[PDB]
């Protein structure tokens, strides 16, 4: 699996 | 008063020449929102939050948030328009639009409308400030092609609505203001005071940072009321206290009412439970209606006769007596074992036996836990389902789903006849099985796979044009979700539903526990987003936001300031606080150099504008949370009016008329309409601007997501911390 | 500000500020001085404080998130008594019995420092032309506090620090009615840089002394401010000859004897100790090796090393077990060899250290920093490999594995060059060490360093151990490693090794020592029970814990005098009424403030309660761990304040005529209001017996010398004051 760039595109959390 | 002779002037231009520049930018700000508004066809970003809080708006089921309910509501009612039923959740960023319809096309131009609408509410917050209509055209033209302020309103995002509310509070405080300077307590005097109450009430029911824009209006409203307490004034004790008590009204407790008001329509839409439960005490979820799906809702017990159906294809598992051709088209040997297949329609093919694990000491009428090893018997074949190292139909490195006889499936193939109902969550182990509230993937214990299907190819005539079913390695795949939808072999006794009662709890006390959740979550949630910055890069636009992606088109929105307009906005802030110690330190000296005219406009609108920037930027350095670049639009926002105005003012003749006396003493002489060099003015604004346009169709390309990128292009636009994805 | 009221003569005698002054200092002394041998044991930050003092006794290397000047106060009194630093102060209750420290001569000193902060809080409040009650009041609210008092007679750095305040203060104070009188004497040469060797001692012990420095440059820039104005009657060049001298006297004269300060430090620190691990391999070749034992051990091509991960103490670990075919979110992992973090030392954590291919490196050869390398892993007789994999739990990262010796000297020998890349640049090409030099383990063709973590573990597969992985935020502290052991090392290099110093320019030892300083202070956010936030401070709603013993059942707890303190927060609170009515009544036309009452208020009381807000408010911006002890400072000012306000309160402070301005020029006022000075008396009597009772009711817990039966320590239990032996 190539590694990734940037992290990830992910979301803000809103907790549990 | 603050820039009473200014502020009373007539426009320096004709009133057509303001309505030529409103129109063009406004038309700029349209084209650079809807361009492209349908795509990319899928989940976006925040999208995954707050299409999903748009859905259970729709299905009145109950959600926690830690910001206000006002700009999610607002998502929601566009929903409501088009129809749309909550159907799709927003689960993850790239999920396809296609497959499930929520209404995206028109919540990313509801966005786009109010960003589009933010532009001339800004040009006429200057015209209203007596600027020029150049002036008030490049002000706006800075903000409708900004790249941030741009991706930020074509998204299914609250900032469109809190930057607009932002825009129209400025706007209706300065109108306020004209009426205060003209003639206090008019019929219009109460229009914009109200008006901006109101305004002020929706950027706080939006996010919690409106605060801040109530921080910049009470401060020009205190510096005001203490110009109207002084004797100077002329006011006597009683009308100054109408002016207090009148502000006071108009700016805190009406707009406290409607900050109530949003609170009291969302419980009163989200009667329901759902997922904010868990957030809220047992006496607040007692005032919640029980879900549908949990009024028909019913314990899986161990012999119950079942259908399992499938989320996203709404499939049922099936099987018949016909069997697998011995090779596949592709020349692939099968077991030539009995199919299994997903089928739409409800029959008695799709029922499925939950039968324990051979020497289990467990009876008939005990629940089945979720991640506890079952068989599963088709009632009407009498053979157990059966997962093996055999190829799928269509998919190669899936497994083939078929059914063993009783007999062989008590003997060596035992192992791959045992499946666990495998929780979507890892928190959900151990739980108790219910029909239509409790989603699981199908798992197989010996092979690791999940139970899998789709819609978008049928099997061949052989299969019925059935779906497949089949066992897929990447068992996490949310398309691997399953329910149980009926339980056929039902006892009497537990069929009986006993509804829950509703009891009512008092507003107020409902809107307090909700609040201090809201500010307790708010401080928590500690992470660590490899994307969080902090306040002092904010204002270079050093780092950015990733969006989306698509690694196959390797195509990507960022999150990024219109660097060329932030570090000039940077750069307009240092020369105002330059000009100002100038000032400050030529005045202490006896020396005049600067006209009462030029004064006005530095200590007025500009100094107005600066300290609404103040309070929009260095309230976040003392903020220990998590911290993102769009908490700084709201500056921005402030520093484009602020620039605009900045530089008429520099390209004005400045000038006093005497440099050994203070025009500020009453009864100098003054020049009241200070020249401004529009034509080198002019000039510069169309530099500075087409710098900003061609920065803005430079970085196109990362706004809309549109354009494939080549690796060299995508490394010629990382500079600083601009990390981007597609760069090897 | 304030010249008509600071150029009166004094109210009183000068024989009525001897007396007061000397009842003050000898309740102080007697206060600090009470039983000073109890306890014959380590108290709380006795721990690092005493360690200190013998380090440098010893002059044995180490780091502190502090400046040197207070631990080497401590220190050169061990040095006066003849210690040599034998003891450690390793643990709270350690006695000082078995091994004799002089503890009674340090906790002397500092009760010391403590009593004559006292007479400088006195004369700070007289030259500021106050009465000699008021002084004796305000430096009695010190004297007699449980907080002062507890701190100022143990072996702590706080006792320098507010005399270091104090005296800034009173400095500060003299140099101001110089400046009133006659500017450019040799009187306001001499307090000008008193009060600047005062604020160096006071940075020069804690940072928190840059707060002093706020509150002594706001009021230097205000004066400078009324200089600057035309109706001072300077020319331009008369001004910028109190600017230059004000900058020379207060900023550079104080930064030169900061600096001072650790070069006395470095001067004496000469050999290898606990600090070492603090700093660059460059910055400890400039210490000797200790008269004991070094396992700096140079790491030679073809040594067997184990490598050693800082944060974790997880060994760089390897073994037949290979990765699986897919990850548990399905991506495909090389099926290669397995490379884990392992914490218990084993034959698989032995890593020989080879050189690149085709190199003249023979056996014997120093390995230098930021030398390409290749790591074999000795069980299976593999070379360390990482590439375009990603590791199982970070996509982002890289698989560390393993290829055979075929492989890895073929195609492969990019992907197996490693690097022990340096934490500073300029430590590269220096010799590795094992213990003593930190590194990355940096991989050379995807730039990325070998990094592990212990908040996850492997699944079943990974046997339960670390995961390693290549990071590609190379820069991360925890990306750090460190050789451990040698295994294979000769006989003749296990004794002893002599070394050559090599000479560091002062200012790069200086600039290294104090980034440390400053990266090491913020990351103190871990989590202590007896953290406290800025706005309990005030109220002294909470207290810590310094010392229990439990067969005696007595204890130290560190409180302040909560009648003391309550007294201030209501006089803070009772001066900005004072203020915002002045304030509003002015601009009323009302003028009910006499000028001198308003110079009084504006001056020496907004002096106050300016160093007090400089004192405070910074700390609500902090997010590293605090503590109450950090207040002490600004409770010292609000003790002056207090004492300062209420001799205003109980003056006549009413204008000659409500309708005019007295500050007006040429305006008629009061130059000497009438204090009252009966009910004045009377009501600084009766708040100081109520002080004084407090003190004496907490008096077992400051001293920690009488046992308190269980519901005499729940009787002191209030707020969140938690007592040990209340059960
Ligand atoms: C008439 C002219 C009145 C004029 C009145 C006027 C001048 C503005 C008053 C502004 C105003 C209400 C200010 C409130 C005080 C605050 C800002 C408190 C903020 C801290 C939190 C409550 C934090 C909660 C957790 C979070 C939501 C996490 C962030």
């Amino acid at each position: 699996t190539s590694t990734n760039a940037t992290s990830s595109s992910c979301a803000t959390p809103s907790l549990k | 008063q603050v820039a009473e002779h200014w502020l009373l002037q007539p426009l320096p231009e004709p009133e057509s020449r303001y309505s030529f520049w409103v129109t063009i930018v406004t038309l700029l700000a349209f084209a650079a929102r809807f361009y492209k508004i349908w795509y990319p066809k899928e989940v976006v970003f925040d999208e995954v939050h707050f299409g999903k809080f748009a859905s259970y708006y729709l299905e009145r089921s109950y959600f926690f948030d830690v910001h206000p309910p006002f700009a999610k509501m607002m998502i929601a009612f566009i929903g409501w328009l088009c129809g749309y039923d909550g159907s799709f959740k927003f689960d993850e960023i790239g999920y396809s639009y296609e497959t499930h319809p929520a209404p995206y096309i028109a919540y990313r131009s509801f966005n786009a409308i109010l960003g589009t609408l933010t532009v001339p509410i800004m040009f006429n917050t200057l015209k209203e400030l007596n600027f020029r209509a150049i002036t008030c055209a490049f002000a706006s033209l800075l903000v409708a092609i900004d790249t941030a302020h741009v991706t930020e309103t074509r998204l299914i995002l609250l900032d469109a609505i809190l930057i607009i509310s932002i825009a129209a509070t400025m706007y209706c405080y300065v109108r306020f203001y004209k009426c205060q300077l003209r003639q206090p307590f008019t019929w219009s005097w109460y229009i914009w005071l109200h008006a901006t109450g109101l305004s002020l009430s929706f950027v706080i029911s939006t996010k919690y940072v409106g605060v801040m824009t109530y921080s910049a209006i009470g401060f020009a409203a205190v510096v005001n009321l203490w110009q109207l307490l002084d004797i100077k004034a002329g006011l006597s004790l009683r009308q100054f206290m109408r002016h207090f008590s009148k502000r006071l009204n108009g700016l805190v407790l009406i707009p406290f009412v409607i900050y109530l008001f949003w609170f009291w329509v969302h419980f009163t839409v989200l009667n329901t439970s759902g997922p904010g439960d868990a957030f809220m005490s047992a006496e607040f979820q007692e005032t919640l209606k029980d879900s549908p799906l949990s009024v028909d809702s019913k314990t899986v017990n161990y012999f119950d006769i079942i259908t399992i159906k499938h989320q996203d294809t709404d499939a049922f598992l099936h099987s018949h007596l016909a069997r697998y051709p011995q090779r596949y088209e592709d020349g692939r040997i099968s077991s030539a074992g009995q199919q299994v297949t997903g089928y739409t329609h409800p029959d008695f093919n799709n029922q499925w036996e939950v039968l324990p694990p051979h020497g289990s000491d467990v009876g008939k009428g005990q629940a089945v836990l979720l991640n506890q090893h079952i068989r599963l018997r088709h009632v009407a074949t009498d053979t157990y389902l059966l997962a093996h190292d055999v190829a799928s139909p269509f998919y190669p490195t899936n497994e083939e789903i078929t059914t063993v006889t009783l007999e062989e499936g008590d003997g060596e193939l035992y192992p791959e006849t045992l499946f666990a109902f495998q929780p979507l969550k890892k928190s959900d182990e151990g739980h108790v099985l219910k029909s239509k509230t409790v989603s699981f993937r199908l798992f197989h214990v010996d092979t690791s796979v999940a139970l899998w299907t789709h819609n978008d190819e049928l099997l061949p005539d052989w299969g019925f044009q059935q779906q497949e079913i089949n066992g897929n390695k990447k068992v996490i795949d949310p398309s691997n979700n399953w329910v149980v939808d009926e339980i056929v072999n039902l006892d009497e006794v537990r069929k009986v539903y006993i509804p829950k009662v509703v009891k009512p709890l008092p507003f107020l006390k409902k809107w307090i526990e909700t609040q201090k959740s809201m500010f307790e979550h708010n401080n928590k949630l500690s992470s660590e987003h490899p994307f969080a910055s902090e306040p002092y890069s904010w204002p270079g636009s050093l780092s950015g936001v990733s969006f989306w992606t698509n690694g196959d088109e390797k195509k990507q929105i960022y999150f990024i300031g219109n660097i060329i307009g932030w570090w000039f906005q940077v750069i307009s802030l240092a020369v105002f606080v330059g000009i100002i110690v100038a000032d400050l330190i030529t005045r202490h000296r006896g020396y005049y150099a600067l006209n009462k005219m030029t004064r006005e406009k530095l200590y007025g609108p500009l100094m107005f504008f600066f300290v609404s920037w103040c309070c929009h930027y260095f309230p976040f350095f003392l903020m220990a949370r998590q911290k993102f670049l769009h908490h700084y639009l709201p500056a921005h926002l402030i520093a484009c009016l602020f620039s605009g105005a900045l530089w008429e003012v520099i390209f004005s003749d400045c000038k006093s008329l005497d440099l050994e006396k203070d025009e500020d003493i009453s009864g100098a002489s003054y020049e009241r309409n200070p020249k401004v060099y529009v034509k080198p003015y002019t000039v510069f604004l169309v530099c500075v601007s087409c710098a900003v346009a061609w920065f803005f169709v430079y970085f196109s390309p990362l706004v809309y997501g549109d354009v494939s990128l080549s690796p060299s292009e995508v490394v010629s636009r990382e500079w600083f911390d601009i990390e981007l994805n597609f760069s090897k």
